[PDB]
């Protein structure tokens, strides 16, 4: 009877890691949580979250500057409830979703299954249960800026042809997998790895013949691979996907944490684990109202502090900016439009 | 031991000109196009057999855009041997070697060994550096060097190779 909206608002309030939930139950609900995806903010909202689920029910949760949950179930049938939620200790609201926060510390959390980082499928799943938690924001000086120094951006087109067909990207909730991202690497003009993209494109966004054959190939309802099709069509569609790739976002985070980063892949390079060395995990959604707003994740594989040893988990960097409009897929141009705010969390497997 | 010798190895280039395919082609004879970037610095293992000796490489493998430097840099002075690598069909990445070689001055032990790498020597169409403009750079500083190909595995093996017998002639 009772909607996945509903369930999963359920569920945050008594507390996602709370240990009365039996392990079949914390399975279905990252099924849940997966859905939740991050979007354009109001003026005074710290973040704002939404979730469009198949049974036709959707969720947007808005956090504001001060810290304050409102969230807004539609049911199916169209209803429109508003709740009041309140995050503390026993839940953990606040830390379940993809939201950044102004903490005094790095946000630590606890993975809910077995992902023992073996292979690529663990990592990436990891990242994709990640991807949804909450991180402390980071500051950055001239020198770990990402967009500061002599040739900021340099290298989009490069990470962006590496990018696509190796990442999980979702454009309006919508999964776009690894056919479908390859198709849009083509249609960016971005065919090899030493291209810029076509003039036409950084115009006039990618052709509606191209965008409908992309929205085909990938997962998701029909109502919203529409709203992928017009997303694509936009100059600016074309900037917020290559900007998302861009390398040198993770150095505000790296900065604080690299000599683990490198003792994790060392450790692993030793039991010749198969393990990559970053997983890319890229959220965008256009409002309806025209604001494109990217998040972009990265994780990695890090080793806990030497008060633990030999405990392995994963950093997420959370890189987060809207695209306003105009602001046309170039270098030159994403240098001064862009304003990203980056943020990390580390996660452990509870094991 | 369970090996005779145990060298550090460092990549260290532009971003893109394929630091880690040399990596992935020397460590597991694979080249694929499947990977997204470097993110701060990538780490492999291979064992080799030279003079009947056994030699265990440890060869990190750093990302080449700017803001990433300053983390780079820091893996320098470990390392027994670094390996500068540029594109040959692209231009600026050459002219870049000139810093890399600088960072390698300021950074790595005052003795350590250098070899120089020019990738994508397979696209002979859009190559443009050619081979007589890096040697004679090259041989301008005492530095090996070689073209190779990651995707056709041309010369990445003799090059890690040389670097070793560099490296162990050298202790
Ligand atoms: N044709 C050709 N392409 C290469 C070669 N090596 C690298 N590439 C291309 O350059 C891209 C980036 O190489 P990469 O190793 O990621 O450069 P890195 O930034 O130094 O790690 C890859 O996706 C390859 O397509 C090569 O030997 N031949
Ligand atoms: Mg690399």
């Amino acid at each position: 009877e009772m909607s996945c909206a509903e369930k999963l608002l359920k569920v945050l309030s008594f507390g996602l890691w709370n240990p009365t939930y039996s392990r079949s139950e914390r399975q279905s609900f990252q099924e849940l949580l997966t859905v939740l995806e991050p979007v354009y903010p109001l003026p005074n909202e710290l973040g704002r979250v939404s979730a469009r689920f198949s049974d036709g029910s959707s969720l947007r949760i808005s956090v504001t500057n001060s810290e304050s949950i409102e969230a807004e179930i539609r049911t199916p049938n169209n209803e429109k409830i508003t709740v009041l939620l309140e995050s503390n200790e026993q839940n953990r609201l606040l830390q379940s979703l993809p939201i950044d926060r102004h903490m005094p510390y790095i946000q630590v959390h606890r993975a809910l299954s077995e992902m023992d980082l073996t292979d690529t499928t663990s990592m990436r799943n990891l990242l994709g249960f990640t991807s949804k938690l909450s991180t402390t924001l980071i500051p950055h000086n001239a020198q770990t800026d990402p967009l500061s120094g002599p040739t900021p951006f340099s290298s989009i087109f490069m990470d962006t042809c590496r990018g696509l067909g190796n990442a999980k990207l979702s454009l309006n909730g919508v999964d776009i997998p690894a056919n479908a991202q390859m198709l849009l690497r083509d249609a960016l003009g971005l065919k090899d790895t030493h291209s810029s993209p076509t003039r036409n494109v950084i115009d006039h966004g990618i052709s509606r013949h191209d965008a409908e054959q992309i929205a085909r190939e990938s997962s998701g309802s029909d109502k919203q691979k529409a709203e992928v099709v017009e997303f694509l069509c936009h100059p600016e569609a074309a900037t917020a996907i290559c900007s998302a790739f861009y390398q040198s976002f993770n150095v505000p985070a790296l900065t604080l944490t690299h000599e683990r980063i490198s003792k994790a892949s060392e450790y692993n390079a030793e039991r010749s684990l198969d393990t990559p060395n970053a997983c890319i995990n890229i959220s965008i959604s256009q409002s309806s109202d025209g604001n494109i707003y990217v998040t972009s994740h990265t994780g990695v594989l890090i080793m806990a502090p030497e008060d633990r040893p030999n405990e392995m988990g994963m950093l997420t960097n959370r890189t987060s900016y809207e695209v306003p409009q105009g602001v046309k897929c170039t270098i030159d141009e994403m240098v001064r439009a862009l304003q990203p705010r980056y943020a990390a969390s580390e996660t452990y497997l509870q094991n | 031991p369970e090996y005779d010798y145990l060298f550090k190895l460092l990549l260290i280039g532009d971003s893109g000109v394929g630091k880690s395919c040399l990596l992935l082609r020397f460590a597991d004879d694979t080249y694929t196009e499947s990977y997204i970037s470097t993110i701060g610095v990538d780490f492999k293992i291979r064992t080799i057999e030279l003079d009947g000796k056994t030699i265990k490489l440890q060869i990190w493998d750093t990302a080449g855009q700017e803001r990433f430097r300053t983390i780079t840099s820091s893996y320098y002075r470990g390392a027994h041997g670094i390996i500068v690598v540029y594109d040959v069909t692209d231009q600026e990445s050459f002219n870049n070697v000139k810093q890399w070689l600088q960072e390698i001055d300021r950074y790595a032990s005052e003795n350590v060994n250098k070899l120089l790498v020019g990738n994508k020597c397979d696209l002979t169409t859009k190559k443009v550096v050619d081979y007589t403009t890096a040697k004679e750079f090259a041989d301008s500083l005492g530095i090996p060097f070689l073209e190779t190909s990651a995707k056709n595995a041309t010369n990445v093996e003799q090059s890690f190779m040389t670097m070793a017998a560099e490296i162990k002639k050298r202790m």
